[PDB]
RNA sequence: CUCCUCAUGGUCAGACUAUGUAGGGAAUUUUUGGAAU
């Protein structure tokens, strides 16, 4: 498996930003996130390129339309210092 | 300008000389130097056969690489003999360039004379199995007294230190004899050439030594023919099994014959098997087999590898095809045609067409526009036609003609002795009457591409072609022009059986000639 | 290979919006590894304002690798 | 056989690579990894006005192609992989020979 | 609730005339009978015809052999 | 692509952004994750500050060596 | 099952035409072969963009990963 | 065996025209994904399309303030990648 | 500069720095010299030192040494284990070359290692051509 | 040293009784003069 | 150079790590392009 995997599932349980190939970025609560990629998030707030945002309950979306993830500072400490 | 380089050097005084070349070109070259013309000629190994009286001679390296062995290996003091015996004057003069090693060695055996020895104690193997064959030699005792008639016997007697004989005496020699004679015999029988059994002994001869012995194939050689060859083996198996064999030491290789062949590989219709090595003298026959069976246009450094590969093969292909028939497989067949493809030169499935002599493929298209398939239909064409088709000089006309009329049309024909009654387990014989269309004057067989001369010969063949099995073949040299032929054979099992009988040239392609018949056997 | 586990929005209504700016709905019925679905009663929502019901009962199958994300309707 | 490890040969090569994108690189194969990402050292850069740079990583699957110098032998360097696999693949009589 | 390969089994077997979405074209959509498919979704179309949108008009094609990558959307009419 | 490891490095992007980040981890796939990662857009202008993010190896171009490590 | 690998093989030997995902080319030719990935070898080909003759290029390679369709002419 | 398969599937299918094209030496034309076209003579290939080729003469189309212009170029030694492929022609 | 001894005074450091340099070419030249003279004692000690000049080692610091793989706390072990070169070049099984070097770790590359070192099963048969001349 | 103990027998040159290979805790003794 | 697979030697209760004459890194989530204009 990848070590940014294993990152990207420990993020699981906290607020995460998504930008996909499309560019609308989804913010919310990573429910959980499969070896593939594919994640799916909670009461997410959406921004489009055009500047409209919108709100939703439950997305999910594919892992190979996902641009970027950000995830918060918390995981920077460890244990991918090694 | 053959030779294609062989210009430029011998413009400026330095002549060419090598084995493969163009003859007259070579001619030349040696006129220039007999007249003077070319002070200086720079001559191969190879052809030391090639004696051109010299005023002086200079031998530049005495270290020839063979791939085989890979390294480079000194000449032998035999090659620097009849390299030395150019040369006389005002003063005899030669030059040799060696190495120190090499020094004392050259210095020695070529002032003071070569003492001779005797290397049967490695060909013993196969020597012993001939003498069975010819079932001069009864039993062990006979070989030994027949040991006695050797250049090796005496040899071993004045220098028994150099064949490892540890006592010397009339005593000691007789028991390392025959623990050798031994030894030669337990590979026999467990190689199944010979049977030995108790009451002085009696030795019997089995159906692998006679072949082997009667072709002259060494012992070595049929042991790893009898290891690969099975049944349902393929043609490229085939080819693979007659490229490993020892008769192939003697085609020398440097490394660039090797490094080609890996370039020339990709033009090829078949592929080295993977767990065999590729320096060995054995692929590179298999590609050169390639390059006979499609004719590439090669160096002629290998011009010379591909004549030697075809003056030994066709022993081996002969034993090919009939160690499979003693094996009994109907797949015989496959290696008749690959045998064909040795005489002539050319595949089975790509054009039966490109068989008669000197035809190209602009020639062949010209065939394909009078619409012909084999070659019998070239017989019953006129002359008008054919000097449509062909235009080309009158030898290579001549030698085409030759082809088509020892090229016979026979007819395959049987009679069997009784239809009615047929028996399980039974030596059932047959006569299948051949007849001929031309009886010949004689059976030259004609090839371009395979140098050397042949007979025709033809095999019959019975089998049945689900199982796979061939129940009997024999071998005929017909000179007559109809004949007949008694098959002895044992039937099959009771029930229906298929038999197809094929007549099948050694020599010519597209000859084959099949009858098919079905008996009920009880 | 991984199977997606679609298992929580499976019977459920789901809006997709798939590439070329395309977005369907329908309730999810089948997948697989490849992501692909088969959603029912399936209804295109075109550029403007109409949607057209393609399948109500007929279903249709969706290639995965062509899903952009899918949004649960339902809770 | 496979190009990329043609490509391996490529080190401390001065080459010029189009990009999918259009873009052309100049400059120093440090290495190229097996899935044709090339790194390379003292790269001009330019984006379709260029940019010097002391080292570039570039994605193999987003290079175009990659123009090699002129003087480079090809003959030599296509030929390996055949040998390497030839490498791992790889009685009484012996002596063909004679004193 | 059935998988995506199942459905596609269907659609052969019923012989319906099926609607292809492809690929980031939405100018063109392809129609036509599944005769056949494979593991690559590469599918056997027959009587199959281009539809461009932009009254819809179309080129009767024959017999097609698609090939999966193309495919977006598959559905009956 | 171990030596770049914790520097300061630049990545382009496959639709032409730049990210800026220090290079924490790599894998297989080429997917990055990048510490106090900043995007610029047209060269400063259209700056910001995203913080850690993950690249996907399919979306990155090539990457260079922007400044040392903190 | 007839499959797209049995009717390529059954289309062998045959005048067809393949139209690539682009739509910018279509190509009229002879199906010599295609390999087990599918990509497609035609022999006198004829090259139709826009629908009209372009030109006639002969024996011509199409890469698979650009085929839309293929059908028999 | 299976190495022989895979070389021999290579020589009887559409690969033919490449495999042809390193053997005879013989230049092939082709077009490319950028719309440039690339007529040379292959010197190496590979399953992905993957190419070593001389004596290239690559020519492209480009559009200006007036009538559009045919502009070409040579690049002696080229390596190209194997997606940039569209097609492969052989001609005489 | 056989046993790797960088040092602190530099005077010294640079005569080893010469020593150095010379040396593999000054031993190399008497190793050819007495194979010339034919001498037998000289002649293997001569390639031994030569050999340490070029790899720089004893014969007592064990030829896994100039492996560039091969791992400092292994060789170590060796050097102090008190065993013959042989019997670890006879040594087959993996596992239980780790189990001889008692390090259950990196057996296995040591192993591999091995058969990358140089081993010969070497015959000679010799024969007399005449009584003067032996081939 | 096993004064009852089996051991393997070759053919050879034999080396002298203070040799390199007779000695070999002197030179772990001779590194370890300077040390490490 | 990197990841996977496999083999392996070890350790722990399938995972981790060194090595490898090993296989590999073109058919949906990444490296053999749906991009081009």
């Amino acid at each position: 498996n990848g070590i940014p995997v294993k990152l990207l599932n420990e993020a699981q349980g906290h607020i995460v930003s998504l930008e996909l190939t499309t560019g609308a970025t989804y913010r919310g609560k990573l429910v959980e996130s499969e070896d593939s990629m594919n994640v799916q998030l909670r009461d997410v707030i959406a921004t489009e390129p055009q500047g409209a945002v919108t709100h939703m309950d439950q997305i999910f979306v594919r892992g190979s339309q996902i641009k970027f993830i950000v995830v918060p500072d918390l995981l920077k400490n460890a244990p991918l210092f090694k | 300008l053959t030779d294609g380089h062989l210009r430029a050097p011998l413009k400026h005084g330095v002549g060419i000389l090598y084995k493969g070349m163009a003859s007259n070109d070579e001619r030349i070259v040696k006129r220039l130097y007999e007249y003077g013309a070319v002070s200086v000629l720079l001559i191969s190994k190879d052809c030391s056969a090639f004696a051109c009286k010299t005023d002086e001679v200079i031998i530049l390296g005495t270290n020839l690489y063979d791939g085989a062995e890979h390294k480079y290996m000194p000449y032998t003091i035999n090659e620097l003999l009849e390299m030395v015996g150019l040369a006389s004057g005002m003063a005899g003069k030669v030059l040799i360039l060696t190495s120190h090693n090499m020094k004392a060695y050259y210095k020695k055996f070529l002032i003071e004379p070569l003492p001779t020895e005797s290397y049967l104690q490695y060909i013993i193997h196969d020597t012993l199995n001939n003498e069975i064959a010819n079932s001069i030699i009864q039993s062990k005792q006979d070989c030994v007294d027949w040991f006695t008639y050797s250049y090796f016997y005496r040899r071993i007697h004045v220098n028994p230190s150099y064949y490892g004989v540890r006592d010397t005496s009339p005593h000691g020699i007789s028991v390392f004899l025959s623990n050798l004679v031994e030894t030669c015999l337990n590979d026999l029988v467990e190689s199944s050439f010979i049977e030995i059994d108790d009451t002085t002994e009696i030795i019997s001869t089995l159906s692998n030594g006679l072949i082997a012995s009667h072709y002259g194939v060494s012992f070595f050689t049929i042991q790893s023919f009898v290891s690969s060859l099975s049944n349902t083996s393929t043609l490229k198996n085939m080819l693979y099994v007659l490229s490993t064999a020892v008769e192939f030491e003697s085609v020398p290789l440097r490394k660039g014959d090797r490094a080609l062949l890996v370039k020339l590989s990709k033009r090829l219709p078949l592929r080295f098997p993977e767990h065999t090595s590729s320096g060995s003298v054995s692929f590179k026959v298999f590609l050169l087999l390639q390059a006979y069976f499609s004719r590439l246009e090669l160096p002629v450094d290998f011009q010379n590898d591909l004549k030697d590969i075809l003056e030994k093969v066709v022993p081996l292909i002969n034993v090919v095809v009939d160690i499979l028939s003693a094996n009994g497989y109907l797949n015989a067949t496959t290696a008749m045609d690959l045998a064909q493809m040795l005489i002539q030169g050319v595949w089975d499935v790509d054009n039966p067409l490109r068989q008669i002599p000197h035809f190209n493929n602009k020639i062949l298209e010209k065939c394909k526009e009078i619409n012909v398939e084999t070659v019998y239909d070239i017989m019953a064409l006129e002359d008008e036609e054919r000097d449509e088709i062909l235009t080309l000089t009158d030898s290579q006309l001549a030698q085409v003609a030759a082809f088509v009329n020892n090229y016979p049309n026979v007819e395959l024909t049987y009679s069997l002795n009784n239809s009615d009654s047929l028996i399980s387990g039974v030596k059932q014989k047959i006569t299948i009457q051949l007849t001929r269309d031309v009886e010949p004057e004689n059976l030259q067989v004609t090839s371009e591409k395979y140098p050397f001369d042949k007979l025709e010969s033809w095999w019959l063949v019975l089998g049945e072609v689900s199982k796979k099995e061939l129940y009997a073949i024999k071998k005929v040299t017909l000179n007559k022009e109809t004949q007949q032929y008694e098959l002895e054979f044992d039937t099959p099992t009771s029930g229906k059986h298929n038999l197809t009988i094929w007549c099948v040239c050694d020599s010519y392609l597209d000859a084959d000639k099949e009858l098919s018949f079905e008996i009920n056997v009880k | 290979v991984s199977t997606p586990e679609l298992k929580k929005y499976m019977d459920k209504k789901i809006l997709l919006n798939i590439n070329g700016s395309r977005k369907v709905a329908g309730i999810l019925r089948g997948y697989d590894i490849f992501l692909n679905v088969v959603l029912d009663d399936a209804m295109e929502i075109n550029g403007e304002d109409p949607a057209n019901n393609h399948q109500l009962g007929l279903q249709t199958v969706i290639r995965g690798n062509s899903i952009i994300s899918l949004e649960a309707l339902d809770a | 056989m496979k190009l990329v490890n043609f490509l391996k040969k490529l080190r401390n090569e001065q080459v010029t690579i189009e990009l999918k994108n259009g873009t052309t690189v100049w400059g120093t194969l440090q290495s190229v990894s097996p899935q044709m990402n090339a790194i390379l050292t003292d790269v001009k850069l330019t984006l379709p006005n260029i940019a010097s740079l002391q080292y570039i990583n570039i994605r193999g699957n987003t290079i175009r192609q990659i123009i090699l110098p002129d003087s480079l032998n090809l003959d030599s360097l296509l030929v390996d992989q055949k040998q390497l696999n030839s490498l791992r693949r790889s009685a009484n009589k012996r002596p063909r020979r004679g004193l | 609730m059935v998988p995506p390969i199942n459905c596609i089994f269907n659609f052969l077997q019923q012989q319906t005339p099926v609607t292809i979405w492809l690929f980031e074209q939405i100018g063109i959509r392809i129609k036509g009978k599944i005769v056949g498919f494979d593991e690559f979704m590469n599918v056997v179309i027959d009587e199959a015809v281009e539809i461009p949108v932009n009254v819809e008009k179309g080129t009767p094609l024959g017999k097609i052999l698609l090939k999966g990558d193309n495919i977006t959307l598959i559905t009956s009419a | 692509l171990a030596n770049l490891i914790d520097y300061k490095l630049r990545v382009l992007t496959q639709d032409g952004r730049v990210y800026i980040g220090q290079l924490m981890a790599f894998d297989k796939h080429m997917n990055l994750v990048l510490n106090e990662c900043i995007e610029e857009r047209v060269p400063k202008v259209e700056k910001r500050v995203l913080g850690l993010t993950i690249l996907r190896g399919e979306q990155i171009l090539s990457t260079v060596v922007e400044d040392k490590p903190l | 099952p007839v499959n797209p690998k049995p009717f390529l093989k059954g289309l062998v030997n045959h005048r067809v035409g393949v139209k690539l995902k682009f739509n910018s080319t279509e190509y009229r030719g002879t199906l010599v072969s295609t390999d087990n990935y599918f990509n497609l070898q035609l022999n006198e080909a004829e090259e139709f963009v826009a629908g009209v003759s372009h030109g006639t290029l002969g024996e011509i390679f199409i890469r698979c990963n650009n085929v839309l369709y293929i059908r028999e002419l | 065996e299976l190495e022989e398969l895979e070389e021999f599937e290579f020589k009887h299918g559409p690969m033919s025209l490449i495999n042809d094209a390193m053997v005879t030496r013989t230049p092939v034309i082709i077009s490319l994904r950028n719309n440039h076209k690339i007529i040379a003579r292959v010197k190496a290939f590979d399953r992905h399309c993957n190419m070593v080729l001389e004596n290239v003469k690559e020519l492209w189309t480009e559009k200006k303030g007036k009538n559009v212009i045919n502009r070409e170029r040579f690049i002696s030694k080229l390596f190209l990648r194997g997606d940039s492929v569209i097609v492969v022609l052989k001609t005489p | 500069y056989f046993s790797q001894l960088k040092f602190e005074g530099f005077a010294l450091n640079s005569d080893i720095v010469f020593i150095h340099q010379n040396a593999g070419r000054l031993l190399r030249a008497m190793f050819e010299i007495c194979l010339k003279r034919g001498w037998g004692h000289p002649t293997r000690m001569l390639l031994n030192l030569c050999k340490s000049a070029t790899t720089k080692m004893w014969p007592t610091n064990c030829p896994l040494r100039q492996f560039k793989t091969c791992p400092v706390e292994v060789i170590k072990r060796l050097e102090a284990s008190t065993v013959p070169w042989g019997d670890y070049l006879q040594l087959e099984t993996p596992a239980e070359v780790g189990r001889a070097i008692r390090s259950e770790k990196y057996g296995k590359q040591v192993y591999d290692l091995l058969k990358r070192f140089p081993k010969m099963s070497v015959t000679c048969n010799a024969q007399p051509i005449t009584r003067s001349v032996m081939r | 040293f096993n004064q009852e103990g089996d051991y393997n027998f070759k053919y050879g040159i034999p080396l002298e009784f203070y040799n390199e290979m007779h000695r070999p805790v002197h030179f772990l003794q001779f590194s370890e003069l300077a040390g490490d």
